[PDB]
RNA sequence: AGCCAGGAUGUUGGCAAGCAGCCAUCAUUUAAAGAAAGCGUAAUAGCUCACUGGUCGAGUCGGCCUGCGCGGAAGAU
RNA sequence: GAUGUCGGCUCAUCACAUCCUGGGGCUGAAGUAGGUCCCAAGGGUAUGGCUGUUCGCCAUUUAAAGUGGUACGCGAGCUGGGUUUAGAACGUCGUGAGACAGUUCGGUCCCUAUCUGCCGUGGGCGCUGGAGAACUGAGGGGGGCUGCUCCUAGUACGAGA
């Protein structure tokens, strides 16, 4: 079993897509027809990637996932690349209103008696990649 | 298969070069005296001896000899015969002991 | 395996085993960690 | 030593003869016995069995020990059988049981035949299954190990006779 | 490491002639101070001196002037004449090809580079057995007279034959060694490049901006010893060995080549030759000259080979491409050391160099290829990924032949698009 | 019987006229090659314009000797000279067509079948 | 030391998924989990170490100083 | 108040740090073929061209063409090509006589074995009354090498080769 990134909105491009996860022997013309309509009030362009629970005769079943963060924080940046090693040259701190508007993202589907736990689980990344606040 | 067991021909006093296969040295290229002589018989002083056991000349033949596994080719009762494939050791009118072979 | 005056235990899985006054390292992972003084 | 300390119970239905040193138990499977090492005291006091050192020995807790081991192993055995599993993986890898006889296939010019000893039995409920049974654990253990000794598993894909209970490891071949 | 007096002659008539500035080059790669640089012009060699006896008494004062400790002619010369020099002159004499076995001796760090240049230097030192000077004077004697029986000449050349046998005898060793390491990858499919050239070429840092592994690079000649061996990603075949090489200069002493036959095994049995060429030398053509005829003294002259031009970056406003023979196969390639101008270039030359397969499989099944996946990308990749209707999956595939039959081999192959 | 140093005549149409034996094959310290032995031999006289031309170095088989084979009844086959016919070194199989003089069934052997099929007798 | 149980969230951290290499190397719910110890995988899946508790009832762990021993230890009548 | 030198021939003998053949651990050991390490000294262990050669290069072999000790084994066993006499010549050095760890051509190798040893073969006495045979066997010696082809099987292994 393999599974790889999948392109939620595109059908039928030749790099990235094909093998994704339908290749695993999933439906994908009833999958991106359920789900792309899911993600047709998802904003465009994120790559959400479900966990698999299907079967290998045509009948198929997916489990709900909330969208990324990471892949959001580079839109205000206006830099679309990485830095080799963070906390030397940096791609513009970005404000903790745009950190906390990525943090809503995980907050529907936590189970911590404490909300505010999640702050440090968010900027790890940010410190990762160089995104530290004021 | 049998085991003949006979005294083999007498030669006497044999030399080296027939008793052992020893390669006698050049006939021609300045020897002296010295063409199916032994050679040398030893090292120099350190043992100062020579080894018991050497191959030098001496009696050959006239010995206890067996041959092993030879085909029994014909066995005759009346005639008192047994006629056996090869060579076995001695001269015509000697005594020999044969034996089923022991290895055969 | 080889022979070595110097025998130390080269992972987590080798032990240390005297056997016929040889001292011997078993390993049950990685059989090049076979080993014994000599 | 703590082996030593803990006394085996000897169950019921099993008849044990302290001649000496040398030592005796019957039970419904067979009859085995030992000879104990000098270093070691066997006595009853109960419907159980006690070991310890006698004086004037070094090892004597040693020797303790291994013959409590032992002599558990002797009661189990004739109380129940002791049972050890083989397996053949081969293309054409075969076992076949002829009456304390074992008939083996291995990719040998020549058939295998393992005759056992006497107090062992054998089955084979698949033609790449061994199945022994037997009262000593020391001697089915070595008719395995015997058995084993003809095609040993190599590593490569696993092919011969293992234990059905053992891990086999296999490597990859060289590369490409 | 010492003052040194300097020689080089100008014999244009023939092709003897040697270049003073790599000579000089090489000296300061020794680390020799140079107090003086001596020129002349010579039709042919004066046998007693090398140079005429003016030109000897010349440098004999330059010596006694300056106070140098050594003289490093640019040039082989016979072992009397570097004794009639010595009787000139107090100092001591070095030949070029000494002066490379110094170099040699000096940079070598590994056991297997100690072995060849200890070889070399005792094959050049038993050339020079003349002088037999020693206390014990000649064994007089007659017929059946103690002696030694032979002359302490005779002896000392045995002596030395005899250890150059077993300095020879443990390099067989160290070749069965690297043998071994080579027979790692020849029982793989390996397809195996060793980039090669003239010393200052670039090929080191051509190697490790390949590879992204640090080796050594400078601007000192002859940097590099022994070769070292990476792996690199090429789209056609995909896992591939580049192989980095120890430098060639002009008239490499025949001694030194041969103690070499170890480490040139890689460019002995190299499945492609990258000769890396600096564009910059004026003297292109003589390096062009001197490689082929080294790799002709190896005889390893009939291997695929495709130039490779560094430096471009020297040369003004060009810009990186690829020279192709008649049969339209990629003969020549230039490129760029430090800009990366050309890289690409070269991987796709690569790519085209060593194959046999032109043809691309398209390959499609129901819910059963999770195993494609793995295999496919197991051997190399999937070329052209893409789904279509009803769940169906079209994959376009092309990989080397040898690969589609193990896979057909080892699946139940029941695709009908992959043979 | 034949050693090294010997020389034999060609008994086919190779080229060859004459040859010298200068390695009999086999064994260590092997003497004699006999009828049916394999022999490495060197070109001595050739014919302009041949298969094979003088100095060439390859492998041939005894084919007849002076010495001759024994038959297992006690008779023995002598000839005239010592006869030999070339063979290729890595494949063995004779280099000419023609065989030229009679042979022995000592060749009959899944080997030299061919020499034996176009030979005149035997 | 033995004997059962869990190793997850962002996340496939970023420039290949913990496990080519490089930089951040910090949280997390929590009894606990190193942006991951080798294996292994094209690489994931997988393997399970570190990581924490249950049951198990007399000693156990590992550094120091020393007596005496062991291996290191193959030659030519 | 002499222990004949190098190489060759003849004859060898031990060591083992093993060259081949046997046993095995690991392997970057898929198979064939190898590498490395450990045990193992029973047996075996090239022929030629060149050169005085040992070496070395080369040709062609072999299972292999092992490494060392034995007065660099072996001239009261052989040889005398080389080194190390007296004749002569070339180069070089020296005024010369001469000289040269340069080269060249030529150029006497004795010993009947007392003792130890060793290979063979007898006489004497002894072995407890003499004699003729046939034995047991304490102990000792010899011998122990290996190639190729076919079958198992084009099977196992291997994408194939
Ligand atoms: N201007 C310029 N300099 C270059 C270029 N490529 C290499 N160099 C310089 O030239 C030198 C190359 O040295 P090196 O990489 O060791 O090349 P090499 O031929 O492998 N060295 P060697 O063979 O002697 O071991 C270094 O000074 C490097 O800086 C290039 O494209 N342009
Ligand atoms: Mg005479
Ligand atoms: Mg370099
Ligand atoms: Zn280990």
């Amino acid at each position: 079993y393999v599974k790889l990134q999948v392109a939620a909105g595109m059908a039928n491009p030749s790099p990235p897509v094909g093998p994704a996860l339908g290749q695993q022997g999933v439906n994908i013309m009833e999958f991106c027809k359920a789900f792309n309509a899911k993600t047709d009030s998802i904003e465009k362009g994120l790559p959400i990637p479900v966990v698999i629970t299907v079967y290998a005769d045509r009948s198929f079943t997916f489990v709900t996932k909330t969208p990324p963060a990471a892949v959001l924080l580079k839109k205000a940046a206006g830099i679309k690349s990485g830095s080799g090693k963070p906390n030397k040259d940096k791609v513009g701190k970005i404000s903790r209103a745009q950190l906390q508007e990525i943090a809503q993202t995980k907050a529907a589907d936590m189970t911590g008696a404490d909300i505010e736990a999640m702050t440090r689980s968010i900027e790890g990344t940010a410190r990762s990649m160089g995104l530290v606040v004021e | 298969k049998v085991d003949v067991t006979g005294t083999s021909k007498g030669k006497g006093f044999a030399g080296t070069v027939k008793r052992w296969n020893f390669r006698t040295q050049d006939a021609t290229h300045g020897n002296s005296l010295s063409h199916r002589v032994p050679g040398s018989i030893g090292q120099n002083q350190t043992p100062g001896k020579v080894f018991k056991g050497k191959k030098m000349a001496g009696q050959m033949g006239n010995e206890r000899v067996t041959v092993q596994s030879l085909d029994v080719v014909r066995v005759d009762a009346e005639r008192n015969l047994l006629l056996v494939k090869g060579a076995v050791p001695g001269a015509t009118g000697s005594d020999l002991i044969v034996k089923p072979a022991v290895k055969a | 395996m080889k022979v070595r005056a110097s025998v130390k235990k080269l992972c987590r899985n080798c032990k240390i085993v005297k056997r016929d006054g040889v001292i011997r390292v078993i390993c049950s992972a990685e059989p090049k960690h076979k080993q014994r003084q000599g | 030593s703590r082996v030593a300390k803990a006394p085996v119970v000897v169950p019921a239905g099993v008849d044990v003869k302290i001649n000496g040193q040398v030592i005796t138990i019957k039970g419904k499977n067979g009859e085995l016995t030992r000879t104990l090492n000098d270093a070691v005291e066997v006595k009853h006091a109960d419907n159980t069995l006690t070991f310890g050192p006698r004086d004037g020995y070094a090892d004597g807790w040693a020797q303790a020990g291994t013959a409590r081991a032992l002599l558990n192993s002797m009661v189990i055995g004739v109380t129940e059988g002791f049972t050890k599993k083989l397996q053949l993986v081969g293309v054409g890898y075969r076992a076949a049981v002829k009456g304390n006889v074992i008939n083996l296939s291995l990719g040998f010019s020549h058939p295998v035949d393992h005759q056992l000893p006497a107090g062992i039995t054998a089955e084979c409920p698949t033609q790449t299954e061994i199945v022994l049974k037997g009262a000593d654990k020391q001697v089915i253990g070595q008719v395995a190990a015997d058995l084993r000794a003809y095609r040993r598993p190599e590593p490569y894909k696993g092919k011969g006779v293992r234990y059905a209970d053992e891990v086999v490891r296999t490597k990859e071949a060289k590369k490409k | 490491g010492e003052q040194a007096v300097l020689v080089h002659i100008y014999f244009a008539q023939d092709k003897d002639m040697e270049d003073l500035q790599e000579f000089e080059s090489l000296v300061s790669s020794a680390g020799v101070e140079a107090l003086q640089v001596i020129t002349g012009s010579r039709k042919a060699p004066h046998p007693k001196y090398f140079v005429g006896e003016g030109k000897a008494v010349e440098i004999a004062e330059a010596v006694k002037a300056t106070g140098a400790s050594v003289v490093l002619f640019d040039h082989a010369l016979s072992p009397a004449q570097e004794r009639n020099l010595e009787r000139l002159c107090e100092c001591r004499v070095i030949d070029r090809t000494g002066l490379i076995l110094d170099i040699f001796a000096q940079r070598a760090r590994t056991h297997e580079g100690k072995l060849q240049v200890e070889l070399a230097q005792l094959r050049h030192l038993a050339t020079r057995l003349v002088r037999g000077w020693t206390h014990l004077e000649r064994q007089k004697g007659g017929i059946g007279l103690r002696g030694p029986g032979e002359t302490q000449l005779e002896t000392d050349r045995r002596l030395l034959r005899n250890r150059i046998v077993q300095i020879q005898s443990r390099l067989e060793r160290v070749e069965k060694q690297r043998e071994q390491g080579r027979q790692s990858r020849i029982k793989a499919d390996v397809p195996t490049v060793s980039l090669v050239g003239y010393t200052n070429a670039g090929k080191s840092t051509l190697f490790n901006r390949i590879t992204e592994a640090r080796v050594y690079a400078a601007d000192q000649l002859f940097a590099t010893l022994d070769p070292t061996l990476r792996r690199i990603d090429v789209a056609d075949v995909g896992e591939t060995v580049l192989a980095d090489t120890v430098g060639f200069i002009r008239h490499l002493p025949h001694d030194l080549v041969a103690a070499f036959k170890a480490t040139l095994q890689e460019t002995r049995q190299a499945t492609l030759l990258l000769h890396v060429i600096d564009a910059a030398d004026v003297r292109v053509q003589e390096n062009i000259e001197a490689v082929n005829t080294v790799l002709e003294e190896i005889d390893a002259h009939e291997i695929p080979t495709l130039l490779v031009m560094n430096k471009i970056d020297m040369l003004e406003d060009f810009e990186p491409r690829i020279d192709r023979d008649e049969e339209n196969k990629p003969n020549r390639v230039w490129l760029s050391a430090q800009t990366g101008a050309g890289i690409p270039q070269l991987f796709q030359a690569l790519t085209e160099r060593l194959s046999g397969e032109v043809a691309q499989h398209t390959l499609r099944l129901p819910p059963q290829e999770g195993r494609l996946r793995s295999r496919f990308y197991q051997l190399q990749a999937i070329e052209k990924e893409w789904m279509e209707e009803d769940g169906s999956v079209s994959l376009q595939v092309r990989m080397p032949i040898v690969d589609w039959r193990r896979l057909c081999k080892q699946e139940p192959a029941l695709i009908d698009y992959l043979i | 019987m034949i050693q090294e140093q010997t020389m034999l005549n060609v008994a086919d149409n190779s080229g060859a006229r004459r040859v010298m034996c200068i390695k009999v094959l086999g064994g260590s310290h092997r003497r004699y090659a006999g009828v049916g032995d394999i022999i490495k031999i060197t070109i001595k006289e050739a014919i302009p314009r041949g298969k094979v031309k003088k100095g060439d170095v390859l492998k041939a088989v005894v084919v007849r000797t002076k010495k001759g084979v024994r038959r297992p009844d006690g008779s023995v086959i002598r000839f005239d000279g010592n006869a030999c016919v070339l063979l290729n070194n890595n494949s063995e199989q004779p280099i000419g067509t023609r065989i030229f003089g009679p042979v022995t069934r000592e060749l009959r052997s899944e080997k030299f079948m061919k020499i034996i099929s176009l030979a005149p007798e035997v």
